[PDB]
């Protein structure tokens, strides 16, 4: 395709902040990638921000420092950013820019793609039709995740959400083994993980843990330490999504993308906007944050005629534990469902501190069902939730009514509360529970009472499951 | 026409170096021909606002000058297809590309250009007869159900110079022509009309007919009106498109135009399933909803301006099908999404934030939207009559009615219906609150309800006061203990319970409750009110003098008749004749009389 | 007079939002009216706002859309906006700009008038004294209205202020009872079709169409015309008041929409804001509108004005109702609690205010003790609300006797004084008799505000 020699300029009409203005450029185009070479020999990349006649502006990625007026080369590429996607990238580790960092070789690209991606036709959407298992009993049993659902995970500063993310990574998978393990051996599942805006301790911890779990043969990893250039923050997600797309729809696999710390994404985007001199929007965040998060989240689902899917589990932190902060508000609007973690539960030394009372789901009704699972799921979930809500409000009642006036059934509700928080929720970092184990523990916890109190379960399944 | 493609602060991108051309017109940019919008003018420099991405566009790029502003194509074959905010036939695009993603600058007409269509001319006017705009001059049968009438656009008149013979013609064919005084002009079956303006009509007329809804609840209490304007809350878990299904199947409307913003392929595929599932025996034969309705939807990740233009193209299509003498219903759902879209548009205009970023002219756009509605006698020789309704789905943030859009819209619509998560969590179906819902059209529909039935108005009034009174006495029965009070109050709450349990609830899956004919609603409500009146007479008579008839006495002396009351719904009117049900109701009333007579 | 021909132009330096900028203009005049001919032959108008050098700026009235630089033509007239006025305009219909709607012909004019009018000299102002009979007890009795007053009516979305306004029009007159009547000019500021039909039908009903000039601007019309329509109607009113010696009543509706349109037009120029983003000078502009009312020495006519505005989200501190409360000298404050109880006409009295009562009433006007009844009734109403708020917490056991008296007074007064009905028109003396009927409930040794004399001569009966 491209065959022309590239240009290079020694023109610098000025510099200001993280930008560098030049001119006398022939037929510039927007979003063109630009290299730079300083007097001391360092090489730095960049992108074109502004274009006006023969004037140009380039935001230098690595940060502007020591750029002379007359001694500075500026080569142009003439193409927008393009990713070298390839199936073989699994088992590797990269930085934000895509340069490998695990002592490995440059990726022998199998195909080149546009970093931005393209919108997917709503006509060719396919509704989800089956669940998955994340390895967490609290999440699978109480709140199903379909193929193609977009469930965020709200957390706050000071909670162990990162440990939960690592646990989800090292145990995510499928439950097709309902019928037979022989037909289950056909596994076509992979995970792509995008650590962004992460401090150094957590980056090392992630790398070590992922390497320890022994399933790195199906994990792609992207790291962007908080040291690296702030603009690389808002380029890491695009690379991750392009890779996930190429794997999903060109290899017919089942990919699970997990994004971390979207608050840092928001902050980096804010800084880019403010450097770009644009007028501020609400709360100092730019107006089109909605559109931007939309174009990031909307790349998933299922495609008619392709055997594959993309599931999204973004994570983010709520400043000041404020549920009406814009980032969680917009994230909730665009996405489907929500999962909480609560300070008090972590403060009860319960791991994972997953607060199911305000945790919802949107596709649970259709993710589960006969065949893809047992026939005894939805009623069990309803009963567990109802029992737990009764138990908690009843503890609130006994707090003042006195334990002496309590009925014996009241003690049964308290027993349910304590056992539910002792066994169902608490699992431990490596106790890989399956869905079937989770439902077994659920039935065991339900066995405390007679079927008469269990008024959310149909009698037909009571005659089968309750007397076990 | 030189693409001085400036650098930008969003997907917007501008150009310059072009001659004089009017604004609010769309131009194509670059070799891939991305659409955009002229905003500002300055000498030979015109700012433009593209919709799609701005990556890769170079300076000097050709800027295709255009002759028309943003406009929708109109003509046969619209029904059943799917469109984006800029009128692209997504099904045809998917078929053409054999691709999953949407390409850029797909420059293909919305409607077919190679499929012929049967055509029946007027057969009453000749070549040379004078005609004016708005007059029907042809007919075409799109499908088994509806015939696409054909009429002149406004602003056109003259002495005809060609009349097509009946036959089969493609889109590009010239079916009409006429010589104005000085010049002439050729017209095809496809008309292009600007989006941001309202078609003319003969005159707007009052609303004097009630909208037909499948469910007697919200159809006998808070009646919507044909040609009306209403709003409904919308949140997950309670039901929003349930109303869409109910109106699309069981209503007297002749077409449904659905508008979507930020939706999933779910609603599209599910209403596609409703097409062969929700089928009607209009001619004694089940027939798909695809032949009637049309859909226009977009997703969040599509360009912003497309999201905004969606609702206007939806209005235009609704008006166009109304002009053909029909009864349109337009569900402009996800209104708060349109609000966020307007905020987005204002985010890149340096406008002053009136309230929470909302531009100043939010109220103007709200009014101009909801205005385009109501009954009209149409402009043209045939002298037909139709109307348009609008159903704006308000979606508050978690139940807070404080956003300027919510309040501004609640003071404009006249019918508002309840929807609360609590009722759906109570297993009470349909989820209608009845205490935050109202209807201001009651004075209008009095004439209609008086002419045809002559009792229904007292019945609904009495029902309303009884219900509010019960909600009032809830506090007193809380105080006393719900085990001791006067007998008259007891019978009042008991009739309230009976109406609540048997009349103000409707199983959407039961064969005899899948639709509720209005005559059956009238009979049910009248017989109930008669029962309560007779019980009140008896209890009061025995309470004043002696031998007080307590609610136990009435339960045991009339309990089988109470089973009859609660079994009045087991009728199955779809097969059982109306006369049979009327006879059953009258016989039950006579049995009621016998039981009360022997009560005292 | 002016025989200078009217220049036309083809210069359009550029467009930016609703503005249009011209260049190479020979001596522009601030605020001169200009016609615009678009490429399609349809017509528009505008008004110059800012002039500097040979450049000028033009606000388009119909909304800017379809303006081409090389083909549009900008004709200038060379004078301020000027309107035709004639007596026979009564009994017609017009749109916002003044063109006829009713299939009639344009107004052959008896004179040209300035749209803005011009201030009246405070020395030659006869203070208003004569009282109007509204019939509604909540006004006649609590917040009486004398001709020349400019009291507004505060409402909220979904409240029946339209019914109140129509009834006020129907039953206007003179308490002191040739046959006098009214000439009513009505202007609409973005009402819906339903409202227009209601008002038009109501005026048709009582045969009063012979003496009503109408000005109608639905939401369909471009928003910029909403700036001009009020001043035009008000000019017509001033003409009929001082050049025909008639008595006139003005009804502007939904000035909230007018404030919104003012915000819209101001945002184009980027002026300094105020509270809730409205222009700072919006206060002075509303003053320019409202004040033009009252009675002037040496004449016989008079201008009464009854603007109507809705309160967004019932927030009374909102700038529009506040600045109205500053300019005008009263308020009504339609309540929604009563509307929820299904009461007619649901008007609060506790925050209503009428500054002209101090001279509207007295001996020889209504009755000797008219003021005293008002004071005492309001005081009992206030203490009754306080007692209800107290009862909401303490419980029935804590109530003393006077709490019971105040609560039964509250209930009886609400069901009697406030409630009138769609067409019941009480005489003023009937209203005072009813007020005394409510006062007699309390023993005489507790009506503190009333003087001892009035209680001696009136209370026992």
């Amino acid at each position: 395709y491209l065959s022309q020699p590239r240009l290079t300029y020694k023109t610098v009409s000025g510099v200001n902040g993280p930008l560098v203005i030049l001119d006398h450029v022939k037929f510039p185009r927007y979003a063109e990638i630009v290299h730079l070479t300083l007097p001391d020999g360092t090489k730095r990349s960049g992108q074109v921000l502004e274009v006006s006649g023969s004037k140009a502006v380039v935001q230098v990625f690595e940060g502007t420092s020591g750029i002379d007026a007359k001694k500075t080369s500026c080569e142009f590429t003439g193409d927008i950013l393009r990713t070298p996607v390839s199936e073989d990238m699994l088992g590797r580790v990269f930085n934000g820019s895509g340069k490998p960092i695990d002592r490995g070789p440059v990726v022998l690209a199998e195909d080149f793609l546009d970093i931005m991606g393209q919108p997917i036709n709503p006509q060719c959407r396919i509704y989800p039709e089956e669940m998955i298992q994340t390895g967490i009993s609290a999440i699978d049993g109480m709140n199903s995740i379909a193929r193609g659902q977009k469930i965020p995970i709200f957390s706050a500063a000071g909670l162990p959400h990162n440990e939960i993310a690592a646990q989800i990574c090292r145990q995510a998978g499928l439950v097709k083994k309902s019928k037979d393990v022989v037909d289950y051996s056909e596994e076509n599942f992979a995970i792509v993980f995008a650590a962004m805006g992460v401090n150094m301790e957590t980056a090392r911890f992630f790398k070590s843990d992922f390497e320890e779990n022994g399933s790195m043969d199906n994990v792609c990893l992207f790291l962007n330490l908080a040291n690296d250039p702030t603009i690389e923050r808002i380029i890491t997600p695009r690379l991750a999504l392009t890779t996930a797309e190429f794997l999903a729809y060109q290899c017919e696999k089942h990919v699970l993308v997990i994004l971390t710390d979207m608050s840092s994404y928001a902050e980096a985007l804010r800084e880019v906007s403010a450097a770009r001199e644009e007028v501020p929007g609400r709360r100092g965040f730019p107006g089109y944050m909605y559109t931007d998060l939309a174009t990031i989240y909307e790349r998933a689902g299922r495609v008619e005629g392709r055997n594959g899917s993309i599931t999204q589990i973004p994570i983010l932190t709520m400043p000041n534990d404020d549920i009406t902060h814009p980032i969680p508000d917009l994230t909730g609007y665009i996405t489907e469902g929500q999962i909480y973690v609560d300070r008090q539960l972590h403060n009860r030394q319960i791991y994972p501190p997953i607060n199911v009372l305000p945790s919802l789901s949107r596709l649970m009704k259709s993710a589960i069902g006969e065949g893809m699972t047992r026939k005894d799921h939805a009623d069990v979930s309803n009963q567990l939730y109802a029992c737990y809500a009764i138990g908690k409000d009843v503890q609130a009642m006994k707090a003042v009514v006195g334990e002496e006036a309590l009925t014996s059934d009241d003690l049964l509700y308290l027993e349910f509360l304590q056992k539910f928080e002792k066994n169902f929720i608490t699992q431990g970092p490596y106790e890989n529970r399956t869905v079937y184990e989770t439902l077994d523990i659920g039935w065991q916890l339900l066995r405390i009472f007679p079927k008469e109190m269990l008024k959310r379960i149909p009698q037909s399944t009571l005659s089968e499951f309750y007397p076990r | 026409t030189f693409g001085y493609v400036h650098g930008v602060s969003g997907p917007v991108v501008t150009a310059c170096d072009m001659a004089g051309a009017a604004m609010y017109e769309l131009v194509r940019v670059g070799h891939s021909e991305l659409v955009g919008e002229i905003i500002r003018l300055e000498g030979d420099m015109a700012t433009i606002q593209v919709y799609e991405e701005t990556s890769g566009v170079s300076v000097g790029d050709p800027v295709l000058r255009t002759g028309k502003p943003l406009s929708v194509e109109l003509g046969p074959g619209i029904m059943g297809a799917i469109f984006d905010g800029i009128q692209r036939p997504l099904s045809d695009i998917s078929s053409q590309t054999q691709s999953i993603y949407i390409p850029r600058g797909v420059n293909v007409s919305a409607l077919s250009r190679d499929i012929k269509w049967e055509f029946i001319p007027s057969k009453n006017l000749r070549v040379g007869s004078h005609i004016t705009g708005g007059d029907i001059y042809g007919i075409v049968n799109e499908n088994s159900l509806i015939k696409h009438k054909i009429m002149l656009p406004p602003r056109n008149r003259g002495s005809v110079t060609y009349i097509a013979p009946p036959g089969n013609y493609d889109a590009s064919d010239v079916v009409l022509e006429l010589e104005f005084e000085g010049v002439k002009e050729k017209f095809s079956m496809v008309q292009v009309w600007p989006v941001r303006q309202v078609r003319p009509v003969t005159e707007k007329l009052p609303a004097n007919h009630p909208l037909l809804t499948g469910q007697r609840v919200l159809d006998a209490l808070f009646p919507c009106v044909q040609g009306g304007t209403t709003a409904i809350p919308g949140a997950f878990g309670c039901g929003k498109t349930v109303i869409s299904q109910s109106l699309s199947k069981y209503s007297n409307s002749d077409v449904i135009i659905y508008v979507g913003c930020g939706e999933r392929g779910n609603e599209m595929s599910e209403v596609l399933r409703d097409f062969p599932e929700l089928t009607m025996e209009v001619d004694g034969k089940v027939e798909s909803i695809m032949k009637r309705t049309a859909l226009v939807a977009n997703t969040s990740n599509m360009p912003v301006a497309a999201r905004e233009a969606s609702i206007y193209t939806g209005i235009t299509l609704s008006e166009y099908f109304r002009d053909m003498g029909y009864h349109v219903s337009m569900m402009a759902d996800s209104t708060s999404r349109w609000a966020e879209a307007l905020r987005e548009i204002s985010g890149r205009l340096a406008e002053m934030p009136a309230d929470s970023g909302y531009p100043a002219y939010l109220g103007a756009r709200l009014a101009s939207f909801y205005e385009r509605a109501g009954r009209v006698k149409c402009l043209g020789n045939p002298e037909r009559e139709g109307s348009v309704s609008i159903v704006g789905a308000v979606s508050p943030p978690g139940g807070d009615f404080s956003d300027p859009v919510t309040s501004a819209t609640l003071g404009i619509v006249q019918v508002f219906w309840g929807l609360d998560k609590k009722l759906a969590q109570r297993k009470h179906f349909p989820s209608v609150n009845w205490l935050i819902s109202y209807s201001k059209y009651m004075r209008a529909l009095d004439e209609y309800y008086d002419k045809h039935f002559t009792e229904f108005v007292p019945l609904r009034t009495k029902a309303k006061e009884i219900l509010q009174e019960e909600e009032d006495l809830a506090e007193i029965v809380q105080l006393v203990g719900k085990a001791s009070l006067a007998e008259t109050d007891k019978i009042t709450l008991e009739v309230a319970k009976l109406i609540k349990d048997d009349f103000l609830q409707q199983n959407g899956y039961t064969p005899y409750d899948r639709f509720c004919p209005f005559y059956k609603t009238v009979g049910m409500l009248s017989n109930m009110i008669s029962f309560y009146d007779m019980a009140r007479r008896a209890v009061e008579t025995t309470a004043q003098s002696d031998n007080k008839i307590t609610w136990s006495i009435i339960r045991e002396h009339m309990g089988e008749i109470l089973y009859k009351l609660s079994s009045m719904k087991f009728k199955d009117p779809v097969k059982d004749g109306e006369a049979k049900i009327k006879a059953d109701y009258a016989q039950l009333l006579e049995d009621m009389q016998n039981a009360f007579r022997s009560l005292e």
